[PDB]
């Protein structure tokens, strides 16, 4: 009950000194509770009495327990914590089931009084001094300091885990075939041993722990498969998310839909092809949490599609280190990608989705690559190696894009899989100017305070046209002029522009965009049989440009 | 004896997140790090050290080497390695016929690190799937990769080299991070012989490639020469000149965009004229030479931009203020990011020799993509700073070779 482990040196931030907070008066039932609590704690070593020598103090109080008739000592370390050094962050993250190896038998051991079982640095104890107030604060109080890690202090979580990891180390180093995961108070222990020899391995651990101050309840009350853990349900050789119930409701609040999305997003770790696009579009905008959002049709069918998928239970599988991981990706509603990761087709270790726009304008080949990149980082975290990919894109499609694009890129070993809808390029711009195709010199231009714009073009075939656009930007006009030239020309056409901006957009070959204009321009690009786009310096007197430039 | 090391006032130590590592590299890392700690170069640390710097493994050659990214710590010790002492940069290193680079990082494992500084060198070896807590060490000795180490070892290095310098006055030896740069104008065989000679001095104090910088010439912005000229070709021509104009004083496009009149078809072929053909030649003269008016400013950061040219060709510029090109170059010849990575290392290396500092790179690649992969090909012991950007499609074009 107080570990013989060596303490962690602690100290307060460099400038600062210990807290000196005034204790307020408490009611008399509260003072009574404090005295008996602290008398129990003192007899156990957790705290010990100090003289008024000690300059420092921190507020205590007490609350009634769980509607029951007990009290709990609360200590307010606000000021101590504000004055305490920073510690190494505890966990960088928590393991994913898909990464867990399979075990015959598993047992959860719970460390009793975890914090009060770890000694606190002798030199730092004084700063934890608190005082139990006398009745009406008439007489001086009872003063204590901590000898162990206090509940609510800043360093307790970090010092406990480290303490538990030093103590755990020998047992780990001596039992490499048995596996232990530590999280806060609990210890989760797994072996491929048979229920008899495993429970014996438990007892050695328990008795090792006890040799070090740490008590754990025993072999009479230890639960059974499946185990609930971090929102998952864990079985000896399969896993799944905890049971997910989607409500039957005629009216959905902003709040209901948020919860509904979170649960779907959670289910999508192992339930293939969950979609939340239509439900998420409902959240767009500003609305109270209590307000009701009429689901749309698309959203009503999504919820339907999801509720089917969730009907039949699905499980995930655990990781065999001796086999490759394969990852498969599919296209869904525009911007939505789903993926599965398995080692034996098609027993998934896990699944998921990717739906992110990078920039305003992407095409499918860019999105797929981003998804490959996201999935690769995830595999390294979970499995420590990268997956072999299967992708709905022809090697030739990908190869044409990689070179075409000015950005560098690279995806690991992958092969084609014919899972429509296939990702492709929907048009290509000409590398060279076109003979016998009309040359449109375009140009848009706004007025900075008016927001009045004029877009248009001049042609080498002497054709020309200008229009007036209202409340648009100099950006949008240069783009409207491109659109203009696409509309009024034939299936082939050379377009000359001054907009580096517009050039940038189209040259990257978008097939999606937030912009209505850009999606318009795209529709046209598809229908054309040859487009060459070229850029020229603004107002540098370039033949064709000046003409359509004055005329706007 | 430990030279006391102070951070820049008002800054705390680094707290950088450890990137996820592959199983293969983690394992190499434990091997390496258990050996380093037996030897007492590093010690395990408690939770009371809040600091962290990233660690990973590279191939220096089948054998794992460990690489610590002190880019952040370096920024926070800066004042120290840059202006208390701090190694001066030989102006003639870049003029030598031959300069050899040697790894002397092993030397720092000898010198103790100021105890009140150790805690800032903390790093973490992550575990796969977060199943066990990272294992955590700090340094007890001058770490490789921290710019403080050569500054502190400096004093011992000139001692180690004095006889050899005394005996070859005309050999230049510049230290940067964990490398020694040794240059001369000897014939390559005689150079290599002096290198081995130098290796023997080093060898008595603890210790285990070839540049020819005087053959580094600039990559001009090039103007095509054509049989025939189209409107389209001339517009491209007027563009490129117009850009080079924002940099190179003297560039004239007047006589040229003369030819471009009215509203011609892009494919129409337009006659070469004298004064144009002269303007094109005279412009070539200029683009050949250094940029009149641009100088290195020792107090400003170096920037390096790279553009993917396709077909294994990459172009680059180094500047402190945009367009004022201090230098311009190319790199040539599989894998897009492997190449980028080679290019960055080449560019960094030239930069170290010329100015004695590393540029911050503007990298034409997806953050996540680069972050995932670069360690797969990195072979330097330093790491430059970098951002990620999308090449303006025109810039790519104007520096096309
Ligand atoms: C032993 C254990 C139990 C629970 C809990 N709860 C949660 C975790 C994170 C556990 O640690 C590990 N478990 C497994 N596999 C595993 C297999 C079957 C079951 C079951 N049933 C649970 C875990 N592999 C690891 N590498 C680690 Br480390
Ligand atoms: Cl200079």
């Amino acid at each position: 009950p107080i570990s013989p482990i060596e303490t962690v040196p602690v100290k307060l931030k460099p400038g600062m000194d210990g807290p000196k907070v005034k204790q307020w008066p408490l009611t008399e039932e509260k003072i009574k509770a404090l005295v008996e609590i602290c008398t129990e704690m003192e007899k156990e070593g957790k705290i010990s009495k100090i003289g008024p020598e000690n300059p420092y103090n921190t507020p205590v109080f007490a609350i009634k327990k769980k509607d029951s008739t007990k009290w709990r000592k609360l200590v307010d370390f606000r000021e101590l914590n504000k004055r305490t050094q920073d510690f190494w962050e505890v966990q960088l993250g928590i393991p994913h089931p898909a990464g867990l190896k399979k075990n015959k038998s598993v047992t959860v051991l719970d460390v009793g009084d975890a914090y009060f079982s770890v000694p606190l640095d002798e030199d730092f104890r004084k700063y934890t001094a608190f005082t139990i107030p006398s009745i009406n604060n008439e007489t001086p109080g009872i003063r204590y300091q901590y000898n162990v890690l206090p509940q609510g202090w800043k360093g307790s979580p970090a010092i406990f885990q480290s303490s538990m990891t030093k103590i755990l180390e020998p047992f780990r180093k001596q039992n490499p075939d048995i596996v232990i995961y530590q999280y806060m108070d609990d210890l989760y222990v797994g072996s491929d041993l048979e229920i008899g020899q495993h429970r014996t391995k438990i007892e050695e651990l328990r008795q090792h722990l006890l040799r070090w101050g740490l008590t754990t309840p025993d072999k009479k009350h230890q639960k059974e498969p499946p185990f609930l853990w971090m929102g998952y349900e864990l079985h000896p050789d399969k896993w799944t998310v905890q049971p997910i119930v989607l409500p039957e409701k005629d009216s959905w609040t902003v709040n209901d839909i948020q919860k509904l999305v979170g649960k779907l997003n959670w289910a999508s770790q192992i339930y293939p092809g969950i979609k939340v696009r239509q439900l998420c579009k409902l959240l767009r905008g500003t609305k109270a949490l209590t307000e009701v959002i009429p689901l749309t049709e698309e959203a009503e069918l999504e919820l339907a599609e999801n509720r089917e998928i969730l009907k039949e239970p699905v499980h995930g599988v655990y990781y065999d280190p001796s086999k490759d991981l394969i990852a498969e990706i599919q296209k869904q509603g525009q911007g939505q990608w789903t993926y599965q990761i398995y080692q034996e087709p098609f027993k998934n270790l896990k699944t998921g989705k990717y739906a992110r726009m990078r920039g305003a304008h992407t095409n499918d080949v860019k999105q797929l690559t981003e998804a490959v990149q996201k999935i690769t980082t995830e595999s390294i975290v979970i499995w420590g190696k990268t997956p072999k990919f299967k992708l709905p894109i022809q090697k030739e499609t990908w190869e044409t894009w990689w070179t075409e694009y000015w950005q560098a890129t690279w995806i690991p070993e992958w092969e084609f899989v014919n899972t429509p809808p296939l990702v492709k390029l929907w048009y290509q711009l000409e590398k060279e100017p076109i003979v016998g195709a009309e040359t449109f010199y375009v140009d848009g231009a706004a007025n900075r305070e008016t927001k009045l714009g004029k877009a248009g073009y001049v042609t080498n075939r002497g054709r020309q046209k200008v229009v007036t656009l209202t409340d648009t930007t100099n950006q949008k006009t240069e783009l409207q002029a491109i659109y203009l030239a696409l509309q009024d020309s034939g299936l082939e056409v050379n377009i000359v522009t001054d907009s580096q901006y517009a050039l940038g957009i189209i040259q990257a070959q978008p097939d999606q965009s937030e912009s209505e204009l850009v999606n318009q321009i795209i529709e046209q690009l598809i229908k054309k049989e040859k487009v060459y786009l070229a850029w020229v310096p603004a107002h540098k007197g370039i033949g064709g440009n000046e003409q359509v430039d004055k005329l706007v | 004896e430990t030279v006391p090391v102070k951070l820049k006032p008002g800054m705390d130590g680094p707290k950088v997140k450890q990137w996820p590592l592959t199983e293969e590299k983690i394992k190499a890392l434990v091997e390496i790090c258990t050996e380093m700690e037996k030897e007492g170069k590093i010690s395990k640390i408690g939770p009371e050290n809040p600091y962290n710097t990233p660690v990973f493994a590279i191939k220096k050659s089948t054998k794992w080497r460990k690489l610590v990214d002190f880019r952040e710590l370096n920024k926070r010790t800066q004042d120290f390695w840059e202006v208390q002492l701090g190694i001066p940069h030989p102006a003639g290193l870049k003029k030598n016929k031959s300069v050899t680079v040697l790894d002397v990082g092993d030397a720092y494992f000898s010198v103790p690190l100021d105890e009140d500084f150790r805690k800032y060198t903390a790093f973490t070896i992550p575990s796969i799937n977060n199943e066990t807590p990272g294992i955590r060490y700090q340094y007890n000795v001058l770490p490789q990769g921290w710019k403080g180490s050569p500054a502190i070892f400096q004093s011992s290095m000139t001692k180690i080299l004095e006889p050899f310098r005394k005996q070859n006055p005309d050999i230049v030896i510049y230290q940067y991070m964990d490398d020694l740069y040794v240059g001369s104008d000897l014939e390559i065989g005689q150079h290599r012989t002096k290198i081995e000679e130098l290796r023997q001095h080093l060898l008595r104090w603890g210790l285990t490639y070839e540049l020819h910088p005087d053959k580094w010439t600039v990559q001009p912005i090039v103007l095509p020469e054509k049989d025939s000229w189209t409107v389209n070709d001339i517009q491209k021509l007027v563009g490129k000149l117009n850009w080079a104009s924002q940099i190179y004083p003297g560039i004239k496009v007047r006589q040229l965009c003369k030819l471009l009149r009215g509203t011609k078809a892009l494919t129409e072929v337009i006659p070469l004229t004298e004064e144009a053909e002269l303007e094109l030649a005279e412009n070539r003269e200029i683009l050949k030479e250094p940029v009149h008016g641009v100088y290195y400013d020792p107090s400003k950061d170096l920037i390096a931009e790279i553009q993917k040219q396709g077909q294994g060709q990459w172009t680059y510029q180094i500047y402190q203020e945009p367009f004022k090109n201090l230098k311009t170059g190319k790199y040539a010849r599989t894998n897009d990011v492997k190449q980028l990575t080679e290019a960055v290392q080449k560019i960094t290396t030239e930069s170290i020799v010329i100015w004695g500092k590393t540029p911050k790179f503007k990298l034409p690649i997806q953050k996540e993509t680069w972050e995932t992969w670069w360690t797969e090909y990195w072979q330097a012991t330093w790491i430059p700073e970098w951002e990620f950007v999308n090449t303006p499609p025109l810039v790519k074009l104007w520096y096309q070779l």
